[PDB]
């Protein structure tokens, strides 16, 4: 009913142990689909047979998996998750996912019945603000704002001093630049070296943390002054 | 000092433990010197030098963790046949001797696990025949009476086993030479799955078929020994091939064990009384006995017979026939067989393999619907004038039972049967698929304790000891499992009605916890005539622990156990006490959210409910 | 930061890890760690467990301030307050150091012990018969770490209260200002100064607190070792202001041993006795070299029978010795040095008398392991306390002493420690000593084959074994064997043995004399050694290493200099050591720079000298030339610089230490202490036997870029993994036979004659 | 049952480290291209030292499998049929065979099993 139906992300599991397509069948109208607060990267349903009036008929791919090999498979198949059986629309009952009712029990749990598949749902499920960032800034806020950059799919540019120059922010940038010195004065806080880094790297914004030049506002206005975006209140405002 | 003949493995290493490391150097040192080569004991072509067996000793001492290894510092006799680098190899052929500066990897093996060897033993001269009077070191007699043959071709390792010298000896089998010696010497003889003991160092002699094989007076101590030589060796043996995962340990005690509808005796009459008996007491163990048409199984036999298969001996021994060696080393039957390989040509040998390939079709056809075969180890209990009048056609008899098992995959375990009136030993051979061994020895020990009710077991010469608690084993070691951890919580526990579905699948018990703090336990309305419980995961907080058995179900079966399980169950994941997440029954919320659901976490499992 | 550990399950933002250096220039923020619960008491409960869990150190943090505060009532009644922590209580369960003595350090026992084949030093305490005296008194586990105090203490402010002991030399003790007694729990309050002062008589004291001292573990154990950077207080020995922590079990999270006994004077019988007027026997075993094959006869003797002084140039490395100069068997090491004590290099003993050219240096806890000279004796081990407590200007006589005496001294000082009873200590009295010194040859197997060489056991120590392969000669194939006898001890699985370390042509095995006795390990050996089998085309794993060098750079050459004005101003391999190479070898210099270049180097031991430091070997026997080692040893070297010593050539991977190779460039340490360089080794040893390492030219200045770049784990050393194959080995040595032939013929002469008479001197 | 009918999009391609041509100089070109292709369907290729398969290649020319022809042949061979039916060729290297023993094709058997042991681990 889940990740393993055809083009969703552990389908491969079933090719890896060797399954067979058989058919596209229907539950009867006695369950009811839940999606599960998703913590992994696979977003997953379960499962849950009702007596009744309140259940629906869910979507449903069958295939035949060898004894042989379905001792692999269900050694893919973690908690909350299980393999249990499923009545199809036909009154056959047949091998399939269930689910603890722990599982559906979770904080976070989405009631997805309505959907009648999970097919459905991660469609109604399914914007990049810059393409590449500059972070003025250094230590654990530079690294912080990385890891959000990396996941919004943008590219980043660190920007460092020379003791700098062998930390965190330095290595998880996909660009970087050295600004040449050591003091605070003679490095982060120096707009004109700064807005170079940002000219040179092609950044189209400019992302400055806390401390050094955040609450800048000549910084804040050289920034739109060169067409480059602060990503901060107005120089007015500061 | 002390008496040492007739010792298991567990008798010396019992000593061991509770001795000094230079008093049990002594008992051993004792138990060379009592020994005797050459034509005085015919059953030991050479012994070690007292100072081989001190390098033994200080290479033994050397080991750290001595009592963890299952034969420390227990002697054994090796076939003079297979290689061990203190003593020169023969093949019972004295212009043949070699020093080989290499142990045979099996030697090497039981080495590893501490045993010390004390001599090569006898043989018919190239492993070539059934009856062991065929070496220029000696006819060895029967271990219970002079008159008769010790059987062959291993017949130094029966008899030095049989009168308890040493407590196990190898041998090797191709037709028979590890089965035969056994029932004449009233020995536990182990004819193991082809391939699985090393024959890296055993000189050539039907490389395609030769197995090494093991003697021992008892089931536990042919456990060990098997345990400690099966063991791949790919690279250096062409036939070797590994044990695979999951070997079963029990067969069924419905098994069904096929016996031959014509079973000839050609003339002997005694024999005849404890095979029929012996058959009586598999009946009683629960067994299905079933009587079933050996033809195919005997033109396979005749196949070996009639074919080219000689030349393997031939292809071994011709370079070293060549150079015509003195007349006086050979046995003169032993050679003329092998030099019937002479008049097979190439084409020859292929249409004899066609022919062979074409019986076992039939064989595999018959097999299908069978567990095990159980055959009478050999028809005679041949007396030395007997074979001197009847060189070949004894010999010929002998192989009655046992020229078609490694022809046709199969495995074997030669077994005591009982006495007949002469006093004289005999017994029979189980005969298992590949890879059965260890079920074979298990079977063993069920027949037994039928067929020797009240601890009356015999062993080897020793008349008048009986087994106690030699006979019993562990069965295969966890290193063998490789399969899902499962948790029943229900109709699934040992002793309830659906346990048997755990055996069908070759399950094995791991373990009995509980669950973590986290559990309800049900009784869900009974509907069939088994009533049956459901596991629920539960976090308001008030959960207990539920009580638990975990085994390991082979992975290419669990596919079979999960389709006898019906809604409202499933198998998913549990928390067990200690924090590890196991596979285990679990129960839909519809199950135990019906009427009629009872709630049973009270009870802590599902035992005490019921 | 030399460790770095964070709760995985709480959210901490920062930007460190194993190996960052945080510096003082912009905002000391290391990390914010951030927890989620289900209400404002769930959260205080997991901050707490987090802030628990929180292990950072290699810098001062506030751990312990955050850990007192998340704890207190005041944050959990929330009675909160923007001025609440301007007067908050804050005390550590610890002491503070108003002044730090000459040289104090935290130490454990045994110490560092399970790397000596590396060459990682036990460390530990000098004396470890006080050490462990000092703990028992306040009734410490002996796994407890204490401070070791040289020639004279630190001023400590308690800041909690706790038991002390001191034991050791004669030092006066103050606790605010009055006399305390050694050996003796001492109740110590908060506000309390205690205070120990010079060291009378003796070297060094030692001073136990109940609980042990709260330092992280590196490789095992809580022991300083200065020179490497490791262990103790960071790495070092104590400094003014230095803070550190104790055990209170009920204001603790901590993972040391829980006191075993209750605190009680130590037993008068049971004290050490120091020499009264510094003069001293010192029980010793004869070996390993002690033999005629290597020292005359008459030597031997006066070894013996007179009195050695200590020199200034004495410390935990080693105790150098002055007294009478060494008659030698050989006019010359051969190929493994020039001057009569070079040896194919071989691990030493702990305790080994080790002569170092012309003069000897007794071999102590910090001290060298693969070495490049003789060692004539080996002091017991339950006899080097003594060599603790040795000051300059002490008089010394070794005296000899058997295996069995020398057990028995041993055992002694375990039930006294144990068990704490009057009368359990025994130590040195006239009917322990050996009339005179024994032969240390154990026995001789004789040359069996090509590939089976000659046995040479030799007794080298209480502890150990030394088998010494062949002639005194380099054979790759006894290189094999060694690690073929090391292979059937495993396979045997040896009850008793500690360790078996490699060497050029031996192998040093240690053992525990309560488990197998010298007699019975000898006949194993023996036996063992008749089940090696191989051949002559074996193969080994071998990783190649691409490695930089900076041919004579400025901080090489002034190794050179401080020895030449520090040490020895003039000799025939001074004032420049490659000169020295290329004038007996008959080259030009840069003849001495092209080989460093071209020639691959096998590594065959490690700990040549110090934390995996290799001894290695060039695979073509044209680039092997003659030398020598220093007469006497340098005593500071500088980090990564490259050595050639005889035909060996050595990666000196520790900063500061002796060495006695002639030097010629300077390399990157292949000692990784952090693991984090880039590479793929898992242990801080980058090399092991059979590798290869190969240099390549870098500028003074591009190996400067490089050095920085490696030590914080930016530069990408060029491994790869590969087979080294002897059947390839011996066929290159044939299609090129002609020339190493007349190569080797063309070597030696009168020229390097005049040499080793000179380097003699 | 269950017989695969797919590789996985994954699957491991081996090919020859050493692939002779004899001179041939089309051919080298078709094939390089094959591999490409194979490579673009998503396929992981590794070069693999083909050398026990050459080695178990020549045992069936070398060796006495030769025999099986001539033992599928020789009762009618020895008829001595008319020449003109027969090729020359063929005949000669099934008569070939006369040259093997019984224990020779026994010696070819083990040879065989043993390089198979390196195959199946391949």
């Amino acid at each position: 009913v889940g990740a393993h139906l055809k083009g969703l992300p552990l389908h491969w599991q079933l090719q890896k142990c060797n399954a067979t397509y058989l058919s596209s069948p229907k539950t009867s109208n006695n369950y009811k689909l839940y999606a599960l607060p998703k913590v992994g990267p696979v977003l997953k349903p379960g499962l849950r047979r009702v007596n009744d009036g309140t259940g629906s008929q869910i979507q449903l791919e069958v295939y035949s998996v060898p004894y042989d090999r379905f001792g692999d498979f269900i050694a893919m198949v973690p908690e909350p998750l299980g393999i249990g059986s499923v009545e199809l629309e036909s009154g056959e009952w047949v091998k399939s996912f269930i689910c603890e009712e722990f599982g559906y029990t979770q904080q976070g749990t989405v009631d997805i019945t309505k959907f009648g598949g999970f097919k459905p749902y991660i469609e109604h499920i399914q914007k990049k603000p810059f393409e590449t960032v500059l972070i003025a800034n250094r230590g654990e806020i530079a690294v912080r704002i990385m890891k959000t950059l990396k996941r919004m799919g943008i590219k980043s540019v660190a920007v460092y001093s020379d003791p700098d120059k062998y930390s965190q922010h330095v290595t998880d940038a996909d660009f970087s630049v050295a600004l040449h010195g050591r003091t605070a004065a003679e490095t982060y806080l120096d707009i004109d070296k700064i807005i170079n880094a940002a000219k040179k790297t092609g950044a189209q914004a400019i992302i400055p943390g806390y401390g050094f030049l955040s609450e800048n506002a000549d910084f804040s206005d050289r920034c739109s002054q060169e067409n480059i975006v602060f990503v901060g209140p107005s120089g007015d405002a500061i | 000092m002390e008496s040492t003949l007739g010792w298991s493995v567990q008798d010396w290493l019992s000593f061991h433990s509770k001795s000094t490391p230079t008093k049990s150097l002594e008992l051993l040192e004792n138990l060379l010197k009592s020994q005797k080569p050459a034509p005085e004991d015919p059953a030991w072509i050479s012994l070690i030098p007292v100072e081989d067996l001190h390098h033994q000793w200080n290479i033994l001492q050397s080991k750290s963790n001595k009592e963890e290894l299952p034969l420390y510092g227990v002697p054994i006799a090796v076939k003079d046949n297979i290689d061990y680098k203190g003593l020169p190899t023969t093949a019972a052929c004295p212009s043949y001797l070699y020093q080989p500066t290499r142990d045979s990897y099996v030697v090497e093996l039981l080495r590893d696990a501490g045993a010390v060897v004390i001599g090569k033993t006898n043989l018919d001269q190239f492993a070539t025949g059934l009856v062991g009077t065929r070496s220029p070191y000696g006819k060895t007699p029967c271990v219970f009476n002079d008159k008769y043959v010790s059987g062959g071709s291993s017949a130094g390792s029966a008899s030095v086993v049989g009168r308890g010298i040493v407590p196990l000896s190898l041998g090797t089998d191709t037709a028979g030479s590890g089965r035969v010696p056994a029932a004449l010497n009233n020995l536990i003889g182990l004819k193991p799955t082809k391939g699985a003991f090393s024959c890296r160092g055993v000189v050539p002699a039907c490389k395609s078929l030769d197995c090494v094989s093991v003697f021992a007076l008892n089931l536990s101590d042919a456990e060990i020994a098997f345990k400690v030589m099966n063991k791949p060796d790919l690279l250096e043996d062409e036939y070797s091939r590994e044990f695979p995962k999951n070997p079963i340990s029990q067969y069924p005690k419905d098994l069904t064990i096929a016996i031959p509808k014509e079973v000839p005796w050609f003339g002997e009459t005694e024999n005849p009384k404890l095979y029929t008996k012996a058959v009586a007491s598999l009946k009683n163990t629960g067994a299905k006995i079933v009587v079933v048409d050996f033809e195919p199984l005997l033109e396979l036999a005749r196949c070996l017979y009639e074919g080219a298969w000689v030349a393997e001996r031939y292809c071994a021994t011709r370079d070293f026939l060549a150079t015509n060696p003195p007349e006086s080393s050979l046995d003169e039957t032993v050679v003329n067989i092998i030099k019937g390989a002479v008049k097979f040509d190439a084409a020859d040998a292929f249409k004899f393999e066609y022919k062979r390939q074409g019986i076992l079709q039939k064989v595999n056809l018959l097999l299908k619907d069978i567990d095990v075969l159980c055959v009478p180890t050999c028809p005679l209990n041949p007396k030395l004038e007997e074979v001197a009048q009847e060189p070949v056609l004894v010999n010929s008899r002998q192989g009655t039972w046992t020229n078609f098992v490694n022809l046709a995959d199969l495995a074997a375990l030669a077994v005591p049967s009982g006495f007949r009136s002469d006093g004289l030993p005999n017994g029979i051979t189980l005969i298992g698929k590949k890879f059965s061994d260890y079920a074979l020895l298990d079977l063993a020990k069920r027949f037994f304790s039928v067929a020797f009710p009240n601890n009356s077991r015999t062993y080897g010469k020793f008349v008048d000891r009986r087994i106690t608690v030699e006979d019993e084993l562990d069965g295969p070691s966890k290193d063998t499992l490789n399969g899902v951890k499962l948790a029943v919580v229900g109709a699934h526990l040992k002793g309830l009605p659906l346990h048997w579905q755990l055996q069908k699948c070759n399950a094995t018990y791991l373990s009995s916890p509980k669950t973590s703090n986290n559990y309800k336990l049900y009784a869900l309305p009974k509907v069939g005539p088994v009533l049956k419980p459901g596991l629920r995961r539960v976090n308001d907080g008030t959960g207990s622990q539920i009580q638990l058995e975990v085994y390991s179900v082979p992975y290419d079966r669990f596919g079979d156990f999960i389709a006898m399980v019906p809604e409202p169950l499933g198998i998913g994941s549990v928390e067990l006490e200690s924090g590890e997440w196991v596979k285990s029954f679990i129960c839909e919320e519809f199950g135990y959210t019906q009427q009629g659901t009872v709630d049973i976490t009270k009870f802590g499992g599902f035992k005490p409910y019921i | 930061l030399t460790s770095v550990s964070f709760p995985s399950w709480a959210r901490v933002d920062t930007w460190v890890k194993k190996g960052t250096n945080v510096s003082a220039e912009y905002d000391p923020t290391l990390a914010k760690i951030i927890v989620h619960g289900k209400d404002r008491n769930d959260a205080i409960m997991k901050l707490n467990q987090a802030l628990n869990e929180t292990a950072v150190y290699g810098c001062i943090t506030n751990i312990d301030y955050l850990r007192s505060i998340a704890s207190s009532k005041m944050f959990k009644e929330a009675k909160v307050a923007t001025k609440v922590l301007d007067s908050f209580d804050y005390k550590p369960c610890a002491f503070e150091v108003l002044a730090p003595g000459a040289n104090t350090s935290v130490q454990d026992y045994p110490g560092r012990t399970g790397y000596w084949r590396i060459g990682v030093p036990p460390s530990g305490p000098m004396d470890s018969y006080s050490f462990r005296l000092a703990n028992r008194v306040v009734g410490n586990n002996s796994k407890s770490p204490a401070l070791e105090i040289t020639l004279n203490g630190p001023k400590l402010l308690f800041h909690t209260e706790t038991v002390i002991a001191v034991s050791g030399g004669t030092v006066s003790c103050t606790l605010n200002d009055a006399q305390i007694a050694q050996n003796e729990p001492i109740e110590v309050k908060r506000g309390d100064i205690l205070s120990v002062g010079k060291v009378t008589v003796g070297c060094r004291a030692y001073l136990s607190i109940r609980g042990g001292i709260d330092v992280p573990e590196y490789l095992g154990s809580r022991s300083t070792f200065a020179m490497g950077n490791m262990g103790g207080y960071n790495g070092r020995i104590l400094k003014l202001g230095d803070v550190l922590f104790l055990n209170q079990p009920e204001l603790s999270v901590s993972s040391l041993p829980a006191p075993d006994f209750e605190p009680q004077a130590a037993p008068k019988s049971l004290l050490p006795t120091l020499s009264t007027n510094k003069d001293w026997k010192i029980g010793v075993t004869c070996g390993p070299h002690g033999s005629i094959d290597l020292f005359k006869e008459e030597y031997i003797e006066q070894f013996f029978n007179d009195k050695w002084k200590v020199h200034y140039n004495s410390n935990r490395f080693g105790v150098r010795l002055i007294g009478p100069k060494p008659k030698w068997a050989r006019s010359d090491g051969g190929e493994a040095g020039l001057h009569p004590s070079n040896a194919h290099d071989y691990v030493y003993s702990l305790g080994a008398i080790n002569f170092t050219g012309d003069e000897p240096v007794i071999i102590t806890c910090d001290g060298p392991s693969l070495g490049g000279f003789v060692c004539q004796a080996v002091v017991a081990e339950a006899e080097l306390w003594k060599v603790g407590q040795l000051t300059p200007g002490d008089t010394i006589q070794f005296v000899p002493l058997s295996y069995g005496v020398a057990r028995q001294l041993k055992e002694s000082q375990d039930k006294s420690i144990d068990n704490f009873e009057e009368g359990s200590l025994l130590e040195l009295s006239d009917d322990k000593i050996l009339p005179k010194y024994e032969n240390p040859i154990l026995a001789v197997l004789p040359k069996k084959s090509d590939l089976s060489p000659k046995v040479t056991y030799r007794q080298a120590g209480d502890r150990y074994i030394l088998v010494e392969y062949g002639e005194l000669e380099f054979d790759l194939n006894i290189c094999y064997r060694i690690n073929r006898l090391i292979h059937q001890v495993e396979r045997h699985q040896t009850v008793g043995i500690v360790e078996m370390s490699q060497g050029v042509r031996s192998v040093l095995i240690e053992f525990d004399g309560s488990k197998i006795n010298q007699k019975a390990l000898l006949k194993c050996l023996i036996a063992y050694e008749s089940e090696i089998q191989f051949d002559k085309n074996w193969n080994v794993k071998s990783k190649i290493f691409k490695l930089p060098m900076a041919f004579e750079d400025s901080k090489t050459l002034d190794c050179v200099t401080r020895y030449r004005e520090t040490i020895r101003s003039e000799a025939p391999w001074l004032p420049n050591n490659v000169d020295f190479i290329a004038d007996v070898n008959d080259i030009d210099r840069n003849d001495v720079k092209n080989m460093l270049y071209s020639a691959k180097f096998m590594v065959l031991g490690l700990g040549d000298v110090f934390l995996g430091s290799p001894c290695a070997v060039p695979l073509d026997p044209r680039h092997r030339y003659l030398g020598t080692k220093y007469n006497p040893s340098r005593t500071y070297t500088a980090r990564g610089v490259v050595g050639i010593g005889g035909m060996y050539m050595c990666i000196y991977n520790a900063e500061g230490s002796p060495g006695g190779y002639q030097l010629v460039g300077r390399t990157i340490t292949a000692w990784d202490k952090l693991v984090i360089g880039d590479h793929p080794i898992d242990h801080p040893w980058l090399l092991t036997p059979f590798d290869q390492v190969e240099f390549y030219p870098v500028t003074e200045e591009e190996l400067e870029v490089i050095i920085e770049d490696n030590d914080n784990g930016k530069f990408k050393i060029d491994v790869e993994e590969s087979i080294f194959d002897h059947k390839e080995y011996l066929a290159w040595i044939n299609e090129n036979i002609d020339s190493i032939v007349a190569f080797q013929e063309a070597q030696g002469g009168e020229k390097a004659d005049e040499f080793a008479r000179l380097i003699q001197v």
